[PDB]
């Protein structure tokens, strides 16, 4: 037959076997029939020029909130004194009611842990060297996988952080907090109008309802303007850009566009609702393409597990997903930073490589600490339909 | 003009126009200073300062 | 079975009874099947490391107009001269008109008094060491409970200054005064007239005919725009700021904005009509949530009472309990500011503290004295539909 | 509406009291003593209910209300009468007619001119008379009763300076409803309308017209033409408040070239500018409740029996009473939408304020101190400058 | 009688006088002269019987006549109308027990504060005139002239006083008959009884009692004790003349002068107690006559038509007239045999003499100049202090 | 005399004869200067002024 | 409180009282 | 041309011209410097001066 589907002949022979042939005599090359035809000369081997590695450098939108821990303990916590309105003075009670005790009252929220990530790579000596027909090549492709293991990082964890401040808007916060738009020129001014409603003594705005000792009671607080981002897409920015800023005459004074961080698509990462486990062998394929090594059949997967790409579409996860995401794309969270709690730990980062002289393929590791969380103690409004 | 007695004890006086004291007012402004609603395009209140209005 | 579930161990018990255990023999932890469970180590103490403490001082936009009076008498009393018109001369009378009597007369209004409020707190010596890990946060604890106790009542003076500004706008100044506009772009030149319209000698736009003697006669007066303040709300300040400012070519002169106090809503302040007993414990909780701790099941409620937070949902105040909020939300009331008075009485404001030492728990008051009134001899127009 | 309370049957009893110790020729000369009880009133406290209650704090608010009228005023010398001014009537050029007889030269013509003679002013008077007994009952600080004898002085030339800018509006707008031409007077149709007609009569004013004045109404000038210019740093334009606030809020915040056309500047502006009524007919008074109405303004020496002259000026609301109704019109215009645009100095106005504050008169009998206050005020308009009315 | 005498013809000649140059806007310009005879009539001397009789001296008598009671008077600022005083009542000292409730420590003790209310004053005023050109006919020196204008201010000043006396012990009578309580009230039967038991009523004053104030009388005084002493320096009896000389013809008056007080001066007597009259019933004047002796005491200002409020007073008698009768009562005390023993700071009597010389109107059409005396006077009584009225009634 | 305190307003002042102002004097001479026909001879007449009035 | 034109004509110095001078005659 | 005398009192000079001494046109201005609409944009009232107007 013809030579091209000839697997016998191939270099996979000669490393899956371990007894294999010592001397070879060459081969018959023509290409008569392939891919591979040329007119003039049907016995020469295809000639390749070029191999160009696209390698882009991408970036977190977060570093500036990455403050770097020591990773020790576990606990943290955060609390606040609630509001103690002042009474008027009854002249017909007890004489007692001086002895009487009056504690003031906290709210502590309390934190947990962080979880560590870890992701690996396997660079090989023997079987990589039969492509990257000079040696450059080959130093840049094992540069290039391991630039593309830190922007992994860094997209992970940017995304990771939009999905945190995503679930913290829906379903977390209050009803006083929800405002609603109808159209995109509309939630415009109310964007507008809602920055300086957080600059006002008013307890609607926090969620301390959600903290430990503050079911019942107020507290009230402010914002600064230096503190007070807006996250939308890039739909209601776009539109801030050429409408609300392009036809103002006095745009001196109202231009608040340096606050409000835009993003390309608000959703791409998953809840899990109901406990599940894995039974099927596409689904394993389909996680480990996506650098999941460690899970095989029957792994558990818990409640509060987030998975960052578009899996909803699996046999085992239709019903269990949640797909965390505003509905309809009219969406503004004003935050008050001071709220994301953000930490991280890089210092123990690179690990030192495992060389497996048998196989010869070296196989590094990288860790890292992150802590996600936010505080339910400053003015946030959501606007949304 | 013929002066005699000119200096006289009411009236030799108050044809010569007694003394002119306690003109009538614009130093409460009016159209100047109030009927005014050109103030400047300036960035923010508190120029306001209530004061003791006993006099 | 657990540790924890077991409250017959914990400081409590030592701190309940007059005799206990003297001494310690251990307790033997570990945090198999519980919220602390580690991996490696089952035996060891959770470890917290931060302990934080948000802490904001509020402001309350209205100290400016904060008199320091001298709290002594109960009554306070202000007057005007009435107009008199200069009449002509005429020689045919008879020489006995000289002797006459034109007396002037004048036109009053007396003012009551104000209300002592307090708020106490008590702070603990020996509990409360159990909760903390170092004296820094303890002081900071104890000293941020104080700067809480001020804050609060900025805010509550802040609430119910405002309250009083849109309850007599509502209440009180008879129509006359009161000007209709149709809805948000026209109230923006409504406004604009009306500052022209304050600034000529007019025997209108006062309230005059409100004082005890200027029901006959007249009086004029004047305001001066470094005098004049307009109240109004967010969704027209904010109107203002994005709109009519900016489409507005030469704005270079009639920008009113230096003298517009504009607030979240103007309701959040309750009163009370048809006067009632409490006399529901699941109301009172929610009082005592507030710092009222004087409350008990036989006490009366007077038909003046103030609130300032959300007291008409519960079970027994419905029907009674009337809130001070502008129905229109096109609400500008201009004013001139000599009509408000706002004198306090903050001299011995802070009580020698009761140390009570057997339990070590010092309690600290705070009394302040604050008189709110408003003027009917100065120039206002009210702005609704 | 009944009350049992016992003080408050207390307070009712009016016989107890300063007034009637202070109406007859004799009276009670001592005092028992009354029972002051604070329970159930207004007046109660929780921890004393027996006292009498406290002022701490007694106000008397003042303003100063000045004029906007008096750069117009000449302080002048109040002797003699008669006033006078006179122009020289336009003669337009003839053809030379040579077929005309030689003693033609021996002919006179002689220049024709047209006068307008004034007359006098008005000498206005007020007083006021402070107590020295009765006044002290109250103001339970001496401080408080001086500072209340020095506020009613600072009322009254308050209320001359409004009155005088009353009268000037009142002359202004009388005059351009009663004496004027049917070239003067237009008809604007809305707010924007008449926004347009005023910038459009500025432009009028300041042509060779023979028309826009009123010589027809001068001594000499009804047949024949006198021709004005203006030169815009002299015009006045009198408009209500909403006129100015629409320019200041529409027409000038909304155009982009308006570097030269902003007639702002010479524009005086009122609220509301119909508030002084004349006579007619002339009535006489004869009811109580009306000189009962004539005192609250101060106006003392108007008796039952006095009659009212064909056109004197009111200055107050005065039309709701029984004698004045048909006989007493109001000086304003009918539709709000309102602009008289004249010349300056065509509005004369000399004031004389020297001889003003006149010496009292302490009358012990009753230990009181009446005070006068005496000006005279001359303001007229002159019939020689060009006006031009907008309105409906 | 009649006399045909060459000096009286000349004397009655009525068309002579220097009223007939000053009662007619015309009269006599020059004087022709008289022949003055002292002969056979009065003012005859033995030698030379033809020169006018002249005038050794004239003397105006001015008595300076004194209020008994200024000694009382404090003085004010004429400021406000209304004065009120208060006390604090008795909270009796208690035991202490050492087994009690022992959380009474925080309990509440308030006084309790026994007030009264009082009205104003009124002012008073009297005027008189000087003239310049016809008074001059009769004091043939400068300084007589000087003189008399002198002693007419200071008779202005002294019926002030003579007023203030007469009204403040028509208080102190009107007081004790209709405002008075019967408790303070104690009966006597002849006068040798009122004698004792005035002697006895002094001496229950400097006791520390609550028995002898009106206390109850005043506006939270009801409940609980007041307790008053009083000293002997300030305890004055008003009682009559006739009785005051009975009072001190006793032994126990002598006992009282002897190394001790002056009794003498500190029971205050008249002959009887008032010539002041009250009004019940709200009046008019209707008759000139009745205007007249109105005018006959300085009271120039009352005319005809005016009306008279219930609870006026007079000062003077009043009663004879043809309208006062049955609408006047006088301030008198029922069955004469009469002692009131007061403290004397319950008189609560202040005034207002500052500037009560008021700057004259001058009046140069007759030259009669006129000055004015206006003063204000608050006479009140205070419950707080030992009261009792010793009568028969 | 009598002391009191005669240092008085108006009539206090005014028993001591208060201040002598006008003369109602002979000045414009009367029988001295007029009432004479003592004008003797002459050459002739017009010695005669007729002065403007004030 | 406030002074401005204070002492003016004879009633603005006659409530700023005047002239102690005569009292009665007793004490 | 014909000089011949050339003067007579009037009639030499009158035909030769008379002295040019009044030129009636725009000294007072009308529609080039005054006939103003175009002053300026500021602050509001009292450049509005009032004359006697004797001569």
């Amino acid at each position: 037959a013809l030579l091209v589907a000839k697997s016998a002949k191939s270099a996979l022979q000669d490393f899956n076997h371990d007894y294999s042939k010592s001397w070879t005599f060459g081969d018959k090359w023509d290409n008569s029939n392939t891919m591979f035809e040329t007119f003039v000369n049907k016995y020469l081997f295809p000639k390749i020029n070029e191999t160009l590695l696209i390698d882009i450098a991408l970036g977190n939108r977060f570093n500036w909130l990455a403050k770097e821990q020591d990773f020790i303990g576990q606990y943290s916590e955060e609390y606040v004194i609630m509001d103690t309105v002042p009474i008027n003075m009854d002249l017909s009670k007890n004489e007692e009611l001086m002895l009487k005790r009056n504690y003031p009252r906290m709210a502590t929220k309390l934190y947990g842990n962080g979880i560590v990530k870890k992701q690996k790579f396997t660079l090989n000596n023997n079987d990589t060297r039969f492509n990257f027909q000079t040696l450059a090549d080959a130093t840049n492709y094992a540069l290039g996988v391991y630039k593309k293991k830190i922007s992994d990082i860094n997209v992970l964890e940017e995304k990771e952080m939009r999905a945190m401040l995503v679930d913290y808007s829906l379903n977390q916060l209050s009803e006083t907090n929800v405002r609603k738009a109808t159209s995109k020129e509309d939630l415009a001014s109310k964007v507008f109008e809602a920055i300086l409603n957080l600059q006002n003594n008013s307890a609607k705005y926090n969620e301390v309802h959600r903290a430990s000792g503050g079911a019942i009671g107020q507290y009230t607080t402010v914002s600064k303007l230096k503190d007070i981002v807006i996250l939308t897409t890039d739909s209601l920015k776009s539109y801030l850009l050429d409408t609300k800023i392009a036809n103002t005459f006095q745009i001196a004074g109202i231009d608040f566009t340096d606050h409000v961080i835009s993003f390309d698509d608000l959703g791409g990462v998953f809840k899990v609702t109901k406990e599940f486990k894995l039974q099927n062998q596409d689904s394993i394929d389909f996680l480990r393409a996506y650098g999941d090594y460690q899970s095989q059949l029957g792994d558990t997967i818990p409640v509060g597990a987030v998975f960052t790409y578009d899996v909803s579409k699996l046999k085992e996860f239709t019903g269990n997903v949640e797909e965390i995401k505003p509905k309809s794309d009219l969406y503004a969270f004003i935050l008050d930073i001071n709220s994301i709690k953000y930490k991280r730990y890089t210092k123990g980062m690179l690990k030192p490589p495992f060389h497996n002289p048998e196989f010869d393929e070296v196989t590094h590791w990288i860790h890292y600490y992150s802590f996600k969380a936010i505080s339910p103690f400053f003015n946030k409004i959501l606007i949304t339909d | 003009m013929y002066e005699g007695n000119n200096m006289r004890s009411m009236m030799g006086t108050s044809y010569e126009d007694s003394r002119l004291n306690k003109r009538t007012e614009l130093n409460e402004n009016m159209s100047i200073d109030t009927n005014k609603s050109e103030d400047s395009y300036g960035v923010q209140i508190h120029s306001l300062s209530k004061q003791s209005f006993t006099g």
